[PDB]
């Protein structure tokens, strides 16, 4: 008769609604927001096992310069060659900086020393720079507050006339990028809201029904946000800003999906001509299991995403698993209750001017009669998408993905006008032996090392105790009596280790250090050093390479392996859920193949639009987040459609396909279009990374919904006929009935 | 007997799929 659950949710509608309201109210009043919690508990970006991180820690430890990877630069430029007033300002500057202890752990003073001043100053004399090491590893808020403090110390004191002073380096870039992101979510949000409302009014052509659906979406979003914030507030689970962003977006995606599913099924059932109660019961009985399966499979995949070895993904599984659980519970309990109470009260959820299921039954008729031609056409478009994929390059330079008005950007530009290299992103190489290096022989070997590293293709400057300015292009000899010179002693304390068991070289690249070539160069640097020390009494020593390029190389390798892990796990879970819901191995295999093909085609299309035509290469976060969202949403839609098809296969397979189309193609297409265009509204955004992600996801869903899912999968089903349900046995058409 | 190997094909197929996926993921994690 009336199953237990639907009645238990219908009779007690008002108590459940009030319970949810009070729970969300408490959760959002007694706890800060998601973004603030993520701020107070940021986590490092570079995994501890990365050789770059280990090398930076060890270099800091041996030279007693701190245990953090963060750094920043201060650059002085003037319209006239820097003079003695500049020197006085700079000396007072370093004094003031080193006065602080809780923010600046150590400072590297070259320009003051006349020995190395030639290497620390531009060729034409109009610029200079210094490196200060901050506190708090990359991605942590400690580094942000430290760099803010250094910036205020910089701006407090008045410089001489005709010289400006800027703060630069990676630390400034990340900090001010975060500030820019904070300040760049107002106009794009306005346009997003207006596009959402127009699209809803287009789908429903009513104002009350769009209002109810938005009510459901917003209550679900508030519930998930409050719950995750509460759980993370008491240090139960770890969070990060990246996790919060993805959690918000995925929450909206899932909430709107389930809301439109329930409303559309109820509306269709009403259209078939039933009363206001049986319609509720049929929509529940036809959609609840689909919602439950979709939500749990997404939660399982996202949880398995926590088995990787890259902080961007490892710290990301548990928050989304719990968020998706909360969203599912809300959509299952509050949803049906709200539809029930709204429909009982009066006439609010009614269908009018129906013209969608007719058109979709027509396309069903087209897709059942001639599956061959339609399938080949869809495959042709997919191949048009796929062929652009193999030519695809990534960019690690985050500088040119931000507006040009950031202060860090202007300091960079001022650095680029007088310097012929990328001196704002150096590297450090360290060789550690088991004996003192403070004598002539090891100095000759050090010169050999420096010369060998210099001759690498694309290494412009290499600074060493032998050649302080960075051009080791001669024969050399250091007599053993120069160690008595106090200036040489400051040089030694700068480069050699205090105990005398190490040396370090400061290496600056050509062009852009964070492009593909810059990433590839570091392995060559390491090999060159190793071959330079081979055969000399320093043979077999330890080589540590620290910097940003090493960080990004190791990050890229981790990214590749982690993407493979996540892909395998997600595809297995999708296979399992398809097999459970439809009880066929062929159907699950076909759906998995279609998903893989669709992701490939959509990402190829995005590469075509952005890399080739517009001429700007994609970031890599784009790949990661695009694949995550596309996988989840596609799994949801595929599962609903296959379940609906399985429902009405008894009166033949052709009639079943056309009815499943006319019944659920409209719903899936409405949901896909709404979310796709809501994600396309991010194009007008100023920030390029988020605009790229929005466009990639929007185009992906448009291609998925309008071609791969509306023409290609039903065509395969109709073509394969009764072998789409193997090993189950099905008849391709029932026994003929008498007229 | 066939009874236990044709009534329990879905659970065993799921177990073998999970087994191979877990093995390969554990092998990948050490890279
Ligand atoms: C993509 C495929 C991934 C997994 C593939 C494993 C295939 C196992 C199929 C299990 C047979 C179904 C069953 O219970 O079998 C059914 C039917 O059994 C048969 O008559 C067929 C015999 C099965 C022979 C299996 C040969 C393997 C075929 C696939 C080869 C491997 C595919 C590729 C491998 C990896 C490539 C990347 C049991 O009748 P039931 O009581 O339920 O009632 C239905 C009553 N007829």
């Amino acid at each position: 008769a009336r199953p237990f659950i639907p009645r238990m949710i219908r009779t007690f509608a008002v108590p459940i609604i009030l319970g949810w309201l009070v729970t969300i109210a408490v959760l959002n009043v007694t706890v800060p927001q998601l973004e603030t919690v993520g701020q107070i508990q940021a986590v490092s970006m570079s995994p501890d096992a990365a050789p770059s991180m280990i090398s930076m820690k060890h270099i800091g430890k041996v030279f007693e310069e701190g245990d953090s990877d963060s750094a920043a630069m201060i650059v002085l430029e003037g319209q006239r060659p820097l003079g003695d007033a500049a020197h006085a300002f700079y000396d007072q500057m370093i004094g003031r900086l080193q006065a602080d202890t809780t923010h600046v752990q150590s400072l590297q003073d070259f320009w003051g020393d006349p020995l190395t001043a030639t290497g620390a100053q531009s060729s034409d004399g109009k610029a200079a720079y210094v490196q200060v090491k901050l506190a708090g590893n990359q991605g942590e808020s400690l580094a942000n507050e430290s760099v803010e403090a250094v910036k205020t110390i910089v701006e407090r004191l008045a410089p001489p006339p005709g010289v400006k002073v800027y703060v630069t380096g990676s630390a400034a870039l990340v900090a001010d990028q975060q500030q820019a992101g904070d300040r760049s979510l107002q106009v794009i949000e306005a346009v997003t809201f207006t596009v959402i409302i127009v699209m809803l009014l287009l789908v429903y052509r009513s104002i009350i029904t769009s209002a109810i659906m938005l009510t459901m979406v917003v209550l679900g979003l508030l519930a998930t946000r409050g719950g995750v914030a509460f759980l993370g507030f008491h240090r139960i689970i770890g969070l990060s800003t990246f996790a919060t962003n993805l959690l918000v977006v995925l929450a909206i995606a899932a909430a709107t999906d389930y809301a439109i599913f329930l409303i559309g099924r109820y509306q269709e059932a009403r259209g078939l001509g039933q009363d206001r109660e049986s319609a509720y019961y049929t929509m529940f009985g036809g959609t609840a299991h689909v919602v439950l399966g979709s939500g749990l499979t997404i939660a399982g995949a996202t949880f398995c995403l926590s088995f990787t070895r890259l902080p961007y993904f490892q710290t990301l599984g548990v928050p989304l698993a719990i968020g998706m659980v909360i969203v599912v519970a809300a959509a299952l309990t509050l949803g049906p209750a709200i539809i029930a109470v709204t429909s009982r009260f009066g006439k609010l959820l009614e269908p009018k001017r129906m013209a969608r299921v007719r058109g979709w039954r027509k396309v069903g008729a087209a897709i059942v009669r001639w599956p061959g031609p339609i399938l080949v056409g869809a495959v042709a478009l997919a191949l048009v998408g796929l062929l652009t994929l193999p030519g695809y390059r990534t960019n690690y330079n985050d500088r040119n993905y931000l507006p040009a008005d950031l202060p860090a950007n202007e300091g960079y530009a001022a650095a680029e006008r007088h310097f012929s290299q990328a001196r704002m992103n150096p590297e450090v190489l360290m060789v550690e032996s088991d004996h003192d290096m403070r004598n002539s022989a090891d100095f000759l070997v050090i010169n050999k090392i420096a010369k060998a590293i210099f001759a690498v293709e694309g290494i412009s400057r290499v600074q060493a105790i032998t050649r302080p300015d960075g051009k080791p292009i001669e024969s050399f000899y250091l007599p053993p009596e120069v160690f008595d010179n106090p200036d040489f002693q400051r040089g030694l304390e700068q480069f050699l280790s205090p105990d005398g068991h190490a040396v370090r070289f400061i290496i600056s690249h050509e062009g852009d250090p964070m492009s593909q070539a810059g990433i590839a160069r570091i392995a060559k640097i390491k090999t060159a050093a190793k071959e330079a020390i081979k055969g000399t009494p320093l043979e077999g020593s330890a080589i540590y390479l620290g910097g940003t390029a090493a960080m990004f190389k190791d990050l890229s390798d981790g990214n590749t392996y982690d993407l493979m892990i996540a892909g395998i796990s997600a595809l297995c879970l999708i296979f399992i859920i398809m097999l459970i819901t439809t009880r066929s191995v062929v159907a699950a295999a076909v759906i998995v193949g279609t998903v893989v093909l669709s992701l490939g085609a959509s990402f190829g299309l995005s590469v075509l639009i952005w890399q080739h035509i517009l001429g700007i290469e994609l970031h890599w976060l784009v790949l990661a987040m695009a694949v995550i969202i596309l996988l989840a949403v596609g799994a949801d839609y595929n599962l609903l459609l296959v379940a609906r098809l399985k429902e009405e296969i008894h009166a033949g397979i052709n009639t079943g396909i056309i009815r499943a189309m006319g019944g659920s193609g409209s719903v899936v297409t409405a949901a896909g279009l709404v979310f796709a265009f809501t994600m396309m509204s991010f194009a007008v955004s100023e920030l390029t990374v988020m605009a790229q992600v929005g466009t990639t996801i929007g185009m992906g869903l448009l291609f998925d919904t309008l071609i791969v899912r509306s023409f290609m999968t039903p065509s395969i089903a109709a073509l394969l006929g009764k072998w789409f349900w193997w090993p189950q046995v099905v008849r391709q058409r029932p026994i003929p009935q008498p007229w | 007997s066939i009874g236990t190997l044709k009534r329990a094909w879905i659970p065993l197929l799921i177990l073998v799929v999970v087994a191979i996926a877990g093995f390969t993921v554990q092998r990948i994690r050490t890279f």
